[PDB]
């Protein structure tokens, strides 16, 4: 039918993407071996004796995570060529992953992409999972985004980037890699969804009451989001919205495509079953800042566009009712120039669960992808981190030593200044 | 292989008892501090959730890692749920297949799907004790 | 994939190196004979980083033993886990460098590098993709400081891409061995700054101090000190050998802890560290690890860390553990101890989860910190250097062997700049 | 006559089948001696195989399997290196499926019973005890020898210990897995194990 | 006289076979 | 003391009389 | 032998889950 290719770059991209492929394999009823005991065609191919192989490529320079998948439970589920490994880590150096060691692996990467896209025409687009703060995540992520933009120029490229958090870093050179990648995904990607690590730590703490989480709890929640974005492609629904019409309803200006995410409900096993997941309150449990998945308060922002994807026992009457009460509720502000700022998508298939995982079954759910001007704070805070670094050239010698010219820091800085000014202007 | 403890003798349980509910295997010792900690809290939880209403809702098969007949019987005689037979080879089969090291790995609750495999994993060696209420059976019951 | 080449030079380097291969073989479950026991995939899936197959099933270390007296090489061979090293990897000195950095580097060691650089060339070139080297040596001694630094100089200009990290012990503060410490330590430091990527500093008096109040051992031999230091050594390179939630190799750490190139001296620590008596009385959790790991009384280098500021630091956690409280504790220790840290660099700390714990425990952390507080040790060694040099004392040994008068003034001028560089960032 | 001719298995198989052919011809223009196609043997009788828990397992549950003989020794460092990879491979093959796919029957090169039991305590797949002549006859049939100590009839020693040989219904080697072989592709030649084609009929 | 190795990877302990929906 | 000769050619190892497809 | 806990709380012992009126 019409398919989508998922691309995983970097450590976070591999780990997040593997939870995605655990969920996709589970909901379509295909085993870890890869054979079931045409709705699944958007994520799995056919292969000979009734066995299905995903449309994903695994890319990392260090082998220590991609080799572990090859020896894991899903050893026959992926194509051996689809999991590509190097020998040495990029090591938090955007310069290293983009210039020196990036060129020898990008070729092998886009060979498989070429083969997998030429299977059928009329495919939707690309989903890319990468770490901004990482080396290979930012380095190799730009190289594929650059070279795919020149070849498959027309088509949609969606990005789900693990943006570095305000207080939490677990790194130090990460302000450098953030502003360097931002210059490279302003003019090469179509829609970018910003993810925060410690925001989801907040989600797991108050909504789900997991006082003591881990990365396995992170990637499950991301997998539910990604499934909700691509639910309309797979299953029949009342009113579908595809990945082509995402950028139509959410990107008003070509520069401005940095947009937050939210999911509701994030509810426990025991917590959920004793309370109405009403369609009215399932959205009221989405517009509050604390439910938002970026740690970026939109109260001092203005909503430019909004796209809601419902899943399950959802009727069109309650969707229109839920939108109307939100617009008349005062605490959020819409921009003057965008009256029809809502786009509703309804899918019949209920959310699937990973059993004995973290969440539960609920009869309905909503996933939010909203574009706002709240993004102005997260780039300004990243700029404040970067000016201290660049004030006296700290950790520059690693970057310039490999072959990256000094001064690319200067021009990427002013681009983020140019991006910062545009957001402030459009919010009048 | 699986034995239902009742008043007066020990009876084999029908495999129709396990149907329609959630079955958890309980890896435990006898006389261990955390084992003796976790027996009675689980007993209270089991009693309240099965007697609350009409229908039996969960079922826990207790599996031991003890070294004595007397110790096995002593830890088994104070529990309301069924257990696994000490002489059955299924017990050691379960140990080798689920990879309990035989410590911080005790006690353990692994809730099981219809195919006899890991439907969900839960460890008590931690400060929290709301995990008993956290294990929910409405999401993984056998047909 | 990646292999790390081990080089063991000097008295101190052999003993801390013999005990280092004891715990790595323990970790990978290697029999002293050379076989394997321990029936797990994790241990053997990444073993070529430190070992090599021999067509008999036995794994040999990629380690090169190097000394100018055959005595300490004999002792290492003659112990258990002595059979493990290759006989060809031993290189022998027929003369012996008596504490003199001149003969370790200019005269006597110069003709024996030719022998040993061949060994390191044969082993490094044979691999698929070299990552780098680690060198354990002393700086007080002659052979450790002299020839160990020469070999550092030679393979840097030969393999200029690959990383290098040194486990070097310094002259101790209070009492001393090798009376010409400043004539050996200072003469190594100005060369070590030029051709080394990471330097990890160990002090004797720190290890005595650790073993006193924490471990309550009455009689610490070199058996337990080398066992303790080796526990910090395995913690650094665990992520190379085992999978984890957040991976960290050597190159990961080097870009992470080094703001500016010439400042690359570290401060090593390990946790947890409890007595045998009070072994089973503790709550081994991520609050307790971080309290113990940030302490002046836990560092392997007895420079006082709260007399300076932490420029950058890294905490590489180990074990089945969990990624938010380790994450929040990094934020917590940085927020409370604001005066202890540097201002212009935000978010100084690093987190690296290494999913396989050290053997027989459940949860640990190693701490590698680039601190400006280690400028006290460079002054105090230089304070000792000035007193001897102004009086031209013990110099006739060095200048007799073929070393220049102006070389000593250049060395003192080099480290005085190194002090001033660190002093500026307080 | 497959994969070898001068083996105890093939000699006893030829004896039985040709005896049977003669008797049938006497009772009833058949071709003597009988064809390799018309030859038949029972390989593992009822009391041969036994599981982890030392309960007897019949011939009949080897049907629809990819079945392989693992010739292994206790003391060999190469065997000790090979064993955990094959453990992981067995577990990840047999677990990601409702029914099980591959099955491994263990043949020992240990010197004695004590070593046999000590090494066998680890293994969960099927094993044949040391004292059974089946081990020796299978060993000569599949040309496994630790060293050339036994007279072999102009053969070359096909394998060194350890080695996994995938077997067929009639004793024919289904495929060869090159651990220490012509390919020397050690410790990950277990990946080359296909299970479309190698089915225990 | 050593002991078995008693770290289990985070990956292997929870990415195992998973129960199919009915 | 002697050792037996146990070596055979590349041709003998690779090319045997394979049984024919039906 | 050392003497046990023999009390049961009144709330546990008297608010039992009652059978429902029909």
């Amino acid at each position: 039918m019409r398919e989508v290719i998922s691309i995983h770059v970097g450590q976070a991209g591999i780990q997040i993407g593997n939870a995605c492929w655990e969920l996709f394999c589970l909901e379509h009823g295909i085993q870890p071996d890869g054979q079931m005991p045409d709705a699944f065609n958007t994520f799995f191919s056919e292969t000979g004796a009734g066995k299905h192989v995903p449309r994903c490529v695994f890319l990392d320079l260090e082998p220590t995570v991609v080799d572990e998948v090859r020896t894991g439970t899903y050893r026959h589920l992926f194509h051996p060529e689809q999991l590509i490994s190097g020998k040495e880590d990029a090591a938090n150096n955007f310069a290293r992953g983009h210039y020196t060691i990036g060129k020898e692996i990008v070729d092998l990467s886009l060979d498989r992409i070429r083969k997998l896209a030429d299977n059928c025409t009329g495919l939707q687009g690309f989903l890319m999972f990468n770490a901004v703060g990482g080396g290979t995540g930012s380095g190799l992520g730009c190289l594929l985004l650059e070279r795919l933009s020149v070849d498959y120029g027309k088509k949609s490229k969606l990005n789900f980037c693990s943006w570095p958090s305000p207080q939490v870093s677990t790194a130090v050179v990460e302000p450098y890699n953030s502003v360097l990648s931002t210059h490279s995904l302003l003019e090469h990607t179509d829609v970018a969804v910003m993810l925060d690590n410690e925001a989801i730590y907040d989600i797991c703490r108050r909504n789900l009451d997991i006082e003591r989480p881990t990365y396995t709890n992170l990637n499950r929640l991301i997998a539910q989001v990604i499934s909700s974005l691509t639910a309309s492609l797979r299953f029949d629904g009342a009113l579908n919205v595809d990945v082509t019409e995402f950028q139509t309803n959410l990107v008003p200006y070509p520069r401005i495509h940095f947009m937050l995410s939210s999911y509701a409900p994030i509810i426990s096993a025991e917590k959920a079953y004793h309370e109405q997941l009403s369609v009215a309150e399932i959205t009221n449990s989405a517009f509050e800042p604390a439910s938002m998945m970026a740690k970026c308060d939109p109260r001092h922002g203005k909503y430019m566009a909004c796209c809601l994807m419902y899943r399950g026992d959802v009727v069109p009457k309650d969707v229109n009712a839920a939108v109307a009460t939100i617009k008349t509720k005062r605490t959020i502000q819409f921009v003057d120039w965008c009256p029809t700022g809502f786009k509703c998508g309804i899918n019949y298939q209920p959310p699937t669960v990973v059993p004995g995982g973290d969440l539960a079954k609920v009869m309905r759910a909503v996933c939010m992808i909203s574009n706002s001007t709240a993004i102005a704070e997260v780039f300004s805070r990243m700029d404040h981190k970067f000016d201290l670094m660049y004030a006296k050239r700290a950790f520059v010698h690693w970057y310039v030593g490999e072959g990256m010219e000094e001064g690319e820091f200067s021009e990427a800085r002013e681009d983020l200044a140019a991006l910062e000014k545009d957001y402030e202007e459009v919010g009048i | 292989v699986v034995k239902r403890t009742q008043q007066g003798n020990y009876v084999p349980v029908r495999p129709d008892h396990f149907a329609g509910v959630s079955v958890a295997l309980f890896f435990a010792k006898a006389g261990h501090s955390k084992c003796a900690q976790i027996v009675p809290v689980v007993r209270q939880f089991y009693k309240t959730t099965n007697f609350s209403g009409e229908k039996a809702v969960i079922e826990i098969i207790y599996v031991s890692l003890d070294k004595d007949e007397q110790d096995f019987e002593r830890v088994r005689a104070l529990m309301p749920w069924c257990s696994v037979e000490y002489k059955s080879c299924l017990r050691k089969k379960l140990i080798e297949r689920y990879r309990v090291p035989n410590s911080t790995a005790i006690p353990l609750l692994i809730v099981i799907g219809p195919n006899g495999e890991e439907a969900g994993r839960m460890n008590f060696q931690q400060s929290d004790e709301f995990v008993l209420q956290r294990w929910d059976y409405r999401f993984n019951k056998w047909p | 994939m990646r292999e790390i080449v081990h080089v063991q030079g000097g008295q101190c380097g052999n003993q801390i190196g013999a005990k280092f291969w004891e715990v790595i073989s323990d970790e990978h479950g290697i029999d002293p004979t050379g076989t394997y026991c321990g029936d797990s995939d994790l241990q053997l899936e990444r073993i070529n980083v430190f070992y090599n197959e021999a067509t008999g099933g036995r794994f040999v270390p990629r380690a090169i033993l190097m000394d100018l007296e055959p005595g300490t090489m004999d002792s290492v061979r003659a112990g258990p886990f002595g059979q493990l090293f290759r006989p060809d990897n031993f290189v022998f000195g027929q003369t012996g460098a008596g504490n003199n950095w001149a003969k370790g580097h200019y005269t006597e060691g110069a003709e024996l590098i030719d022998s040993v650089l061949d060994v390191v060339r044969k082993e490094a070139e044979g691999c698929d993709c070299l990552q780098g080297f680690q060198i354990t040596h002393s700086l007080g001694g002659g052979t450790g400081s002299g020839m160990g630094t020469l070999l550092i100089s030679k393979v840097r200009e030969e393999y200029p891409d690959r990383i290098m990290e040194t486990f070097s012990v310094f002259p101790s503060p209070k009492v001393s061995d090798t009376v010409v410490e400043p004539y050996n330590a200072t003469l190594s430091v100005h060369q070590l700054v030029e051709n080394a990527d990471e330097v990890q500093v160990i002090d004797n008096e720190a290890l005595y101090d650790i073993c006193f109040r924490t471990l309550k051992l009455t009689t610490p031999t070199y058996g337990d000190l080398n066992h303790l230091v080796s526990a910090a050594m395995s913690g650094v390179t665990c992520c190379l050998r085992f999978p984890g939630q957040l991976n960290s190799d050597l190159r990961k750490l080097a870009v992470n802890l080094i703001p500016f190139p010439r400042l690359h001296f570290f401060l090593i620590g390990f946790a947890p560290l409890t007595s045998r008596g009070s072994q089973q009385y503790r709550a081994l959790s991520v609050p307790e690890l971080t309290q113990q790991m940030f302490d002046a009384k836990n560092m392997m280098c007895a420079s006082d860390p709260r007399h300076g500021r932490y420029l950058t630091a890294s905490a590489m956690f180990r074990g089945r553990m969990s990624t938010k409280e380790v994450d929040e504790q990094m934020l917590n220790v940085q927020n409370k101890n604001s005066s202890y840290f540097v201002e212009w660099i935000p978010n100084n700390m690093k987190s690296s989860v290494c999913d396989i714990p050290p053997k027989g425990l459940k949860m640990s952390v190693t701490f590698v910190g680039n601190s400006t507080a280690i400028q006290e040790m460079f002054k105090r060694v230089s304070d000792q250097f000035t007193a001897m040099f102004r009086r031209k004392a013990f110099l006739h040994w060095y200048t007799g062997e073929g070393m220049d008068e102006m070389e000593f003034t250049e060395a003192e001028s080099n480290m005085n700049d190194l002090v001033s560089e660190y002093q500026q960032y307080q | 006559s497959q994969p070898v001719f001068a083996s105890p298995l093939n000699v006893e198989k030829r004896r039985l089948n040709e005896e049977r052919a003669l008797m049938q011809a006497q009772k009833a223009n058949i071709q003597l001696p009988p064809n390799y196609g018309d030859m038949d043997l029972i390989l593992f009788p009822e009391g041969s195989l036994k599981n982890s828990n030392n309960t007897v397992i019949p011939q009949s549950h080897l049907k629809g399997k990819s079945v392989a003989l693992y010739f292994a020794d206790g003391a060999d460092p190469k065997c000790a290196s090979l064993l955990p990879f094959l453990l992981n491979y067995y577990r990840t093959m047999n677990e990601g499926g409702a029914n099980q796919k591959i099955e491994i029957i263990f043949v020992s090169l240990d010197r004695d019973r004590e070593a046999f039991e000590s090494h066998r305590a680890h293994m969960p797949w099927l094993s044949i005890d040391l004292e059974n002549p089946l081990t020796e006859i299978l060993k000569r049939h599949f040309r496994v020898m630790k060293e050339y100590e036994v007279p072999t009839y102009g053969y070359g020693s096909r394998t060194g210990v350890p080695s996994v040989i995938v077997i067929g219904s009639d004793g024919r080697e289904a495929q060869f897995l090159p651990i220490c072989s012509g390919l020397e592709e050690g410790d990950r030649a277990l990946l080359r194990w296909d299970w479309r084609n190698t089915k225990f009929a | 006289p050593t002991l078995p190795f008693n770290a289990q990877s985070c990956y292997r302990s929870e990415y195992v076979a998973k129960p199919l929906p009915p």
